[PDB]
RNA sequence: UACUUAAAAUUUAAGGAGAGGGUAUCAAGCACAUUAAAAUAGCUUAAGACACCUUGCCUAGCCACACCCCCACGGGACUCAGCAGUGAUAAAUAUUAAGCAAUAAACGAAAGUUUGACUAAGUUAUACCUCUUAGGGUUGGUAAAUUUCGUGCCAGCCACCGCGGUCAUACGAUUAACCCAAACUAAUUAUCUUCGGCGUAAAACGUGUCAACUAUAAAUAAAUAAAUAGAAUUAAAAUCCAACUUAUAUGUGAAAAUUCAUUGUUAGGACCUAAACUCAAUAACGAAAGUAAUUCUAGUCAUUUAUAAUACACGACAGCUAAGACCCAAACUGGGAUUAGAUACCCCACUAUGCUUAGCCAUAAACCUAAAUAAUUAAUUAACAAAACUAUUUGCCAGAGAACUACUAGCCAUAGCUUAAAACUCAAAGGAC
């Protein structure tokens, strides 16, 4: 661009960081409604462990629960983080361990 | 150890460098010899590229002024028959001896080049040379 | 030089063509209903302007013109 | 690579090597120039090289350039007054174009330093504050004097919360 | 605070050199002007008006707000956005504390009095500082550092690339190392922001003309090869009609259907529909599209040069509207073959349509995939194409797909064109060799 073709438009345009799961914030409080499984999509194969959660904003999300076994219900009150879950396609949610109801992997 | 990088610099400017780097420990013999009579222009690779646009080159057409009475004389009475003898140094054609006498004709004074052509005909054939005026 | 990239735009066109076809009963009845809202826009925009300046009836022999009916 | 011819023209240092700071008289200073000819070619290099350099020191004097309106380019000032101050520029490099305009409606040295000196008056290296307008923030900084607590801690002597203890044990 | 008249601090009102968030799919606003007999018809705006959305900024500090109704006569859902504290809500968690001793403010002539300003404390790894203890994460690559076993595409793991189906340095447990350390790791957020590009990768607009700026500096142009429009004209080959005439004609790789209302000849007649061989191995004209059978008429030409849209005039083919034309060609359709099928390729027939005259439509791989203009050819090989490269002006581009899409506005367009997003998905897509 010509030094009057900068002058009449001025710095580039800069598209407005839309948020994500959370909202922009750290961390959110849901209640769990179901537990499921999701299946990665290929070349991966595994039977994760996600559950579906209702948000402290109102909306609900899938959350996938890390760690080799969980003991969540529905009803069960729980702490999402952000972070997507690489091979589950749309959980980008994740519960943290050892907050509310969830609690730690039991060590082996 | 050396420098086979042959389109950087120069053979001369290339062992310098080998010796100021202490890879080269002995002079090459044509060293000091380059160093004491060097060519004229260095000897740097460069690459040939094309002319563009309007460059060209410098290079003049050689036209002496002779060569304006040489024409005329091919035109009218072509090459003499008489063979040209390109090994003898000292060779006089029949075009060059025209050409000698209409030079004279000229320094006298003439101003008419048709004046000069017809009169140097005349005076070559009091020579006895044979000159056609060959039209074909 | 490949024309993949004008497969995929040959694809595009050629299904949303079908899909044009298939609903283009419906498309019409849409396009009728959003002239009709457009030409309410219109009036009512030209009817806040009078009501603004003060007037309490359009000015004497105006009527507004029907811009997005089928006129031509 | 910068853009445009000149590119540095479009640097803060050249804009700054301006030397013309016009007197406050000067309001206006139109430049009639023609885009072609010979005897307008330091009028050319004027606008292209040193009109920037004077608006810089300038900023409030209005320059009004007009294109090939005349046989000959000059100069003309307009001054607060009223009066109108013409230059004729043709035949006459741009440096010399400069040093003209700068004789006849230029600030002196004198008179400038003064006005630098009169702008600096109400800092004073003794004034504590903000880095922004003060050297020192605080007194602890200065060396000999008490160091600020949380640097160094006070003698407990010194503390209120020691004080407060005795005054309750007294 | 001074004088009978002047120095400040602090404000208010009317303004304007310049600067000042986003969306142009917000493009028109609709009285937003001037004069001063009261007329004139103006004012703002692509150099961004108007509309909408978002946001405290100018930081020794400033601005706005003070239960709500912008305001607060009034009305109402009737007060902690003063200190501490509570309910609810939230990922978010300080004392319902002490003193007016210091400074500041208020009051008083004053000794003085008052103050949840403030001072000194309480609370909290949020930060810094001094000490003391040691914990946290990591160990496939990027990127410092793994022993053994268990598991066997399961259980699990990853910021990216990826790992796990029997010897897993990538999972879990151990072992040893690595990093940081009173912290350590995770999530979230913020800090880095245009002098780069546009033949083939995103990107030169289908074409030309007129403005205002920014640049440039010359004084010409045109001067019968197919621009364009109108009228007239016609050689070849068809078609129709007639005479004579084979028995078949037509068609394919081979067949079938079709046909004998055919076929072949005509130095016979009519027709002037449609299209213009050779020349053309040419490279002209025109803004582009486009234009080449012949003749005649009208006609291209000077702005220094580049640079234009929201205006104007054009714009192959196909298509639409009305009235005509019709030799041949031909979507569709019908008939015949082929094939597992053949809604096709091949055969035959015949429409819309290609033609004329009016109007619309405004799209092309409208592509030399090369914007225009003026220089230079050397102080220059990413690849390929079409050698490199400077300057000027405008346009355009900013990962891929979603998307020649949705919505918006304009349009003789109505299954349309131009204008043209986002969610969401992916870690590539793409160009050359
Ligand atoms: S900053 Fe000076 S005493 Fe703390
Ligand atoms: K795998
Ligand atoms: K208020
Ligand atoms: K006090
Ligand atoms: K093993
Ligand atoms: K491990
Ligand atoms: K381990
Ligand atoms: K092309
Ligand atoms: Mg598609
Ligand atoms: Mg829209
Ligand atoms: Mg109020
Ligand atoms: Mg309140
Ligand atoms: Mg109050
Ligand atoms: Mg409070
Ligand atoms: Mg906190
Ligand atoms: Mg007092
Ligand atoms: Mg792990
Ligand atoms: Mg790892
Ligand atoms: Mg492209
Ligand atoms: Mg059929
Ligand atoms: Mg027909
Ligand atoms: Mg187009
Ligand atoms: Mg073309
Ligand atoms: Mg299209
Ligand atoms: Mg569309
Ligand atoms: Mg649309």
């Amino acid at each position: 661009a010509t030094l009057n073709q900068m002058h009449r438009l001025g710095p580039r345009k800069e598209p407005p960081k839309r948020l994500g799961p959370t909202e922009g914030r750290p961390q959110l409080k849901g209640v769990v409604l179901r537990t499921f499984i999701r299946k990665p999509k290929k070349p991966n194969s595994a039977n994760r462990k996600c559950c579906r959660v209702r948000l402290s904003t109102g909306k609900e999300a899938v959350c996938f629960i890390p760690g080799e076994g969980h003991t969540l219900q529905e009803h069960h009150v729980v702490l999402v983080e952000g972070g997507r879950t690489q091979d589950l396609p749309g959980v980008k949610l994740k519960v943290v361990r050892g907050k509310y109801d969830c609690g730690h992997v039991q060590k082996k | 150890a050396g420098s086979r990088l042959e389109t950087v610099g120069s053979v001369f400017s290339r062992t310098r460098d080998l010796m100021r780097a202490g890879v080269l420990k002995e002079k090459p013999l044509w060293y000091d010899i380059y160093k004491a009579f060097p060519p004229l222009r260095e000897p740097v690779f460069r690459r040939p590229r094309l002319r563009y646009g309007k460059a060209k080159a410098d290079i003049q057409d050689i036209f002496y002024q002779e060569d304006q009475i040489r024409a005329k004389f091919f035109a009218t009475y072509g090459s003499g028959q008489k063979a040209f003898d390109l090994f003898n140094p000292n060779f006089k054609s029949t075009c060059q001896r025209f050409v000698e006498k209409y030079t004279e004709l000229q320094n006298l004074g003439e101003t008419d080049e048709e004046k000069l052509f017809v009169e140097t005909g005349k005076a070559l054939l009091a020579e006895g040379i044979i000159l056609r005026r060959v039209r074909e | 030089k490949n024309v993949l990239k004008i497969r995929r735009r040959k694809m595009n066109h050629h299904k949303y063509r079908k899909l044009v076809k298939r609903t283009r009963f419906l498309r019409r009845k849409v396009r009728e209903g959003r002239l009709k809202k457009k030409q309410i826009k219109f009036e009512k925009d030209l009817k806040r302007i009078w009501l603004k300046a003060g007037l309490k009836e359009a000015p004497e022999n105006w009527q507004t013109p029907k811009i997005y009916l089928k006129n031509k | 690579p910068m853009k445009g011819r000149f590119p540095i023209r479009r640097t803060l240092q050249y804009l700054g090597r301006g030397d013309v700071v016009f007197k406050e008289s000067v309001k206006i200073m139109t430049v009639n120039y023609n885009t072609y000819g010979e005897l307008g070619e330091g009028a050319r290099k004027f606008v292209f090289f040193n009109i920037p350099q004077i608006q810089y020191k300038n900023p409030w004097v209005q320059i009004m350039m007009f294109k090939n309106m005349t046989p000959s380019p000059f100069l003309r000032f307009y001054l607060d007054s009223g009066e109108q101050v013409l230059v004729d520029v043709e035949t006459k490099s741009n440096k010399e174009i400069m040093e003209h305009i700068k004789k006849i409606l230029g600030k002196k040295e004198e008179t400038l330093r003064e006005e630098e000196l009169e702008k600096q008056q109400r800092f004073h290296p003794g004034n504590f504050g903000p880095r922004k307008y003060c050297l020192r923030e605080c007194m602890c900084e200065v060396e000999g004097q008490v160091p600020c607590p949380g640097l160094v801690p006070l003698p407990k002597e010194m503390t209120g919360k020691y004080k407060a203890a005795l005054k309750a044990s007294t």
